[PDB]
């Protein structure tokens, strides 16, 4: 009615928006525009006033610096980084030969959620969740199990992150203040994956420094510790060494478990190139036998551009239909071996 | 050519047999294996846009098929007289098959971009104009079937060519997945109508000729279903032995055997709650206490007596419940009690429903699959003796319900008779009865119905309830794909967009969240109040991540109407399955302070949503909800409704015997509840006993 055509010329037309500083039990409102300034505001009402919180932005009228009402923008650029999204259209049956390794993982996210019923009803929960890793390159295939997880509520892909190494924060608060505000929108899962903070020798380049940089990664130590840990916001770490966290950390969490990804064997990576040549139809004339025969103790992913190095050279021949001629230029890949190495080198 | 062997690139060695062709034709293929043989030589994959011409005219087959791998284009358009092209095709359909499937049986080929797509890009011109009966019939492969067929009505592809049992499962199954997507679907056969003598015999004779691995789809077909015609026309279709397959058959072995296995896996507390409420005596709301011993006892006539000796009071419209319990105790099994059902029709000028329309709808809506055929003709016999006193209103809309039902094909026609009422015009009372009225007469189908009804009964038109009698044409057309292209009136009664999007898709998948979200963005305010009402169908898929989310911010609004449409969107889809967020969410909604029955009908209907005729022996306790139903009650303190939650929770609960699940697995839709649902939304005074029936 009336009411948005009688008030939209009280605040503005070119005002302009502050941040809040401090609530007085008077009523009396404290907005600090950038930077450096204060205000007595008094509005009984269209608050709110619980839900906005300090340290947050607030409306200022022209006459005079006065707020009309309060409103919940951005929120900070940590709330950013969850979107988007994930939830791709991979699944945890999309892989094989990880079945018996991949139930344990998969039955403990599955634990909360969906079938609430016996998880209520416990009232210990286990909500813990893991820790990922494994050879030689592995642990964000390891990531490729959570792609069921990805799909399943909200879910933050998160490797090195951003704000822990490059600019802190102000205390845990945040992954807290990412709490509160998936509180609403829960359940939530944060990954962690490929943890770059100890993982780099020398770090780029010279900084302030060699010694206090231990210290802001030590604030990281204490921002997973944490004060107070109780609920998800789940938390999947996945990086080489896990000794990074002190005995102190294990204590709130997470202390339920964590898994290592062997090397997958013959019957693996027969699967697993099975399942992704699966929905895509493959050509017959290519076997899987000498392709998984012919190697040992190596991933799904090396198994499949082994085959397409073959493709590669397949086009400059100019051939987009399956010809007998890249056959043996494949086999000819088969006999040129190189697929694994390692040391060894001795006589045992 | 020596052209072909060059080993300059330049452009180009197509449609160069084009200018020259009968001269090229006295070489052979000698003088082009050298060229594509050799390696490290120019034009490889290119000769054979030439060598697919000379190989297809020649009727040599698998040299075209792999000389064209690399073209995917010259063979659409290629050398134009039709007279050569469907000529040599026709012998290219029989030669290609013939060099397939010869090891012999299978490996199959090895969908693909080779042997697929090439048989699908000439399909083109094959579907275009001539011939027919194209290699997806000799070939029988099946993924070409899913290319095979053309934009048609799928009621004439029902038939299909018979093969043995071995291809026909597969043909069978991969055509189920490709007509998920299709309006009609091979599980047709319930709605369909049809009637025809086909799907009886077809069906009958998928199973043959083994009688013992037979019991499942024919003896657990016949026990789960509620209709008589199923077993009707089955059993002319059933040739097992002679005539005594009768015991099996009728839903009464039927119905009996199941019936005993709910008590066994039961069963339901008769004697202690029931004779505490009996010490009770009568509650003061005289509203669900009706339907309590309907559904328990069953068998017992000792509590049915005790029913029919209150009810003769005659007391408002309490007697619902009790004498629809009188024929359901004694038809749980066979046949039952319809001779003395219909006494108190007649015996008690009604002159209103609650009096003597009540027993009336008995024999209506306990019926479940008569006919038979004497209950079709005595139903409309007996409305024919009561008109005036009926009469165009409130019992009108019960009635529909004896019919339509157990018959969807029904040739009595009950429409004229009760139609010739129409005159009294008021369109208040006539919204929510005339709405199932002409709905639920019959499933029509023939498309032929809504045109005669509209045009006698508008004449004109009632300028109201054409909206309602349109949404019988999209009702009528089952999951049709109709629907959508009948929204673009899109009028400002918006009670068309509501029932378009729910009945007008059946589908597995929902594909409705677009059509569905943005008629409640784009659309006026007062329509998102009705918007809801479509979660009971396409919901039914994944009711628990949908329904709650969605549901959470509308279920706190302070308005009574999108409050009750809230709690009524999860409703019966909803209480399929259990979950901790809908027990969670019981707190803090009976602590509200907001009075009328919304305030109650949130909390209570929630209490049936932990399961649905499940327990309590096995499985969950019933201390639970005692205690839930005995601390909610003390207080206002009476507000006589605190003695209608306490009793409503206990009707779909303490009731059991029916396991549903869905209703049903076979997909269905009961009538009865997508019915009254309705009327409770403009809820006045009596049209919340009309839904206690369920």
């Amino acid at each position: 009615e009336e009411e948005r055509s009688k008030v939209d010329d009280l605040r503005g037309t070119p005002m302009s928006v502050g941040t809040l500083e401090e609530i007085i039990d008077d009523n009396h409102a404290i907005v600090s525009t950038s930077v450096g300034s204060e205000h007595y505001v008094s509005i009984l009402s269209f608050v709110d006033k619980d839900l906005l919180e300090p340290g947050c932005s607030v409306l200022l009228n022209h006459k005079v610096h006065a707020v009309i009402g309060v409103l919940m923008d951005d929120t900070d650029p940590l709330v950013t980084v969850m979107k988007v999204e994930k939830a791709p259209q991979e699944t945890y049956a999309d892989i094989g030969g990880l079945d018996n390794q991949i139930q344990e993982i998969k039955e403990s996210v599955e634990l909360p959620l969906t079938h609430p019923e016996y998880y209520e009803e416990m009232g210990i929960k286990p909500p813990k969740g893991v820790i990922l890793y494994g050879p030689p390159g592995t642990g964000k295939t390891l990531l490729a199990k959570a792609v069921a997880n990805q799909t399943s509520a909200t879910f933050l892909r998160v490797v090195g992150s951003e704000l822990i190494q490059k600019y802190l924060g102000d205390g845990p608060k945040l992954v807290r203040e990412l709490f509160r505000v998936a509180e609403e929108h829960a359940p939530s899962i944060v990954f962690i994956d490929e943890i770059d903070a100890i993982g780099t020798k020398r770090y780029d380049s010279n900084s302030g420094g060699e010694r206090e940089i231990q210290r802001t990664m030590l604030e990281l130590l204490n921002q997973l510790d944490g004060f107070d840990s109780r609920g998800d916001v789940k938390v999947i770490m996945a990086t080489n060494r896990i000794e990074t966290l002190d005995p102190a950390l294990i204590r709130p969490g997470r202390i339920d478990r964590k898994i290592e990804f062997p090397l997958p064997d013959e019957k693996t990576k027969k699967r697993i190139f099975q399942i992704h040549t699966s929905r895509m139809t493959l050509a017959d004339d290519v076997t899987l036998d000498d392709l998984i025969m012919a190697k040992d103790d190596l991933s799904g992913a090396d198994i499949k551009a082994i085959c397409t190095e073959a493709g590669l050279m397949a086009l400059r021949e100019r051939r987009m239909k399956v010809t007998n001629e890249d056959f043996k230029k494949s086999k000819e890949n088969v006999l040129y071996k190189k697929q694994e190495g390692t040391p060894e080198g001795l006589y045992l | 050519m020596s052209m072909s062997g060059e080993v300059a690139k330049e452009w180009q060695e197509l449609d160069d047999a084009e200018k020259v062709q009968r001269e090229p034709l006295l070489t052979l293929v000698k003088e082009i294996v050298p060229y594509n043989m050799a390696h490290n030589a120019e034009h490889e994959a290119c000769d054979l846009l030439m060598e697919i011409e000379q190989v297809d005219m020649l009727e040599k087959d698998i040299d075209e098929n792999a000389y064209a791998k690399v073209c995917l284009y010259l063979t659409s358009c290629v050398n134009y007289v039709p007279e050569p092209e469907n000529s040599a095709l026709l012998r290219c359909a029989l030669g290609v098959f013939r060099k397939f499937s010869r090891f012999p049986e299978a490996l199959r080929l090895a969908l693909m971009l080779n042997d697929m797509e090439l048989v699908e890009d000439i399909f083109t011109s094959c579907k275009d104009v001539v011939v027919q009966k194209q290699m997806a019939f000799m070939l029988g492969r099946h993924g070409v079937f899913l290319e095979l067929s053309e934009d048609v009505e799928e009621y004439e592809d029902l038939t299909e060519i018979m093969s043995n049992v071995q291809l026909n499962s597969n043909f069978l199954a991969l055509a189920r997945e490709l007509d998920i997507m299709e309006p009609k679907v091979p599980d047709d056969i319930y709605k369909t109508h049809l009637e025809n003598n086909r799907f009886g015999g077809s069906g009958s004779q998928v199973d043959s000729a083994r009688m013992n691995l037979a019991s499942s789809f024919v003896n657990g077909f016949v026990n789960a279903a509620f209709g008589q015609d199923k077993l009707l026309t089955d059993d002319g279709n059933k040739w097992l032995y002679k005539n005594k397959d009768h015991g099996m058959l009728s839903a009464a072995a039927s119905l009996g055997m199941i019936l005993l296995w709910d008590v066994d896996g039961g069963l339901t507390q008769i004697d202690k709650y029931l004779y505490s409420s009996e010490d009770y005596i009568k509650s003061g709301a005289l509203l669900a206490c009706g339907i309590v011993n309907s559904g328990v006892r069953n068998e017992c006539d000792p509590a049915l007596a005790l029913l029919s000796d209150y009810v003769l009071h005659n007391s408002n419209t309490m007697r619902l419940g009790s004498i629809f319990g009188l024929g359901l105790a004694y038809a749980g099994s066979n046949r039952e009690d319809v001779l003395t059902l219909l006494l108190p029709v007649m015996g008690d000028s009604k002159s209103s429903m609650e009096v003597a329309g009540v027993t009336a709808l008995a024999c209506g809506m306990i019926a479940v699959g008569s006919c038979n055929g004497d209950v079709t003709s005595t139903i409309l016999q007996t409305i024919m003796e009561k008109s005036e006193t009926e009469l165009k209103d409130t019992y009108a809309r019960w009635l529909p319900l004896g019919l339509g039902l157990n018959h969807l094909g029904k040739g009595e026609a009950i429409e004229a008779i009760l139609a010739a009422l129409e005159v009294v015009s008021e369109p208040f009372r006539s919204f929510a009865n005339t709405l199932v009225d002409v709905c639920a007469y019959a499933g029509s189908g023939n498309v032929l119905k809504v045109q005669q009804l509209l045009h006698i009964c508008s004449e004109h038109f009632d300028s109201k309830e054409k909206e309602e009698d349109k949404d019988k044409k999209e009702k009528k057309d089952k999951d049709k794909k109709e629907a959508p292209a009948d929204m673009g009136a899109h009028q400002g009664v918006a009670v068309l967009g509501i029932a378009l999007i729910a009945m007008g898709e059946e589908i597995g998948a929902e594909m409705a969240l677009r059509t569905f979200g943005h008629l409640l963005r784009y659309g006026e305010p007062t329509l998102r109040r009705a918007v809801p009402l479509a979660l009971a169908l396409i919901s039914v898929s994944n009711p628990r991540l949908n329904i709650l989310d969605t549901l959470s911010k509308f279920s706190h609004d302070a308005d009574p109407e999108v409050s009750y449409n809230s709690i009524f969107a999860m409703g019966m889809v909803g209480s399929g399955t259990n979950n901790a967020r809908l027990a969670a969410m019981l707190r803090q909604l009976a602590q509200y302070h907001a009075k009328d029955p919304n305030n109650l009908f949130m909390v209570r209907l929630a209490q049936g949503l932990t399961h649905l005729g499940k327990g309590t022996l096995t499985l969950c306790p019933y201390h639970s909800d005692r205690q839930l139903m005995s601390q909610v009650a003390v207080a206002g303190l009476l507000t006589v409704l605190v003695s209608f939650l306490d009793v409503r929770n206990i009707i779909l609960g303490k009731s059991h015997y029916v396991l549903y699940g869905l209703v049903a697995a076979m997909q269905p839709r009961m009538l009865v509840t997508f019915d009254e649902e309705l009327r409770p939304l403009p809820v006045s005074v009596r049209v919340g006993q009309a839904v206690d029936v369920v």
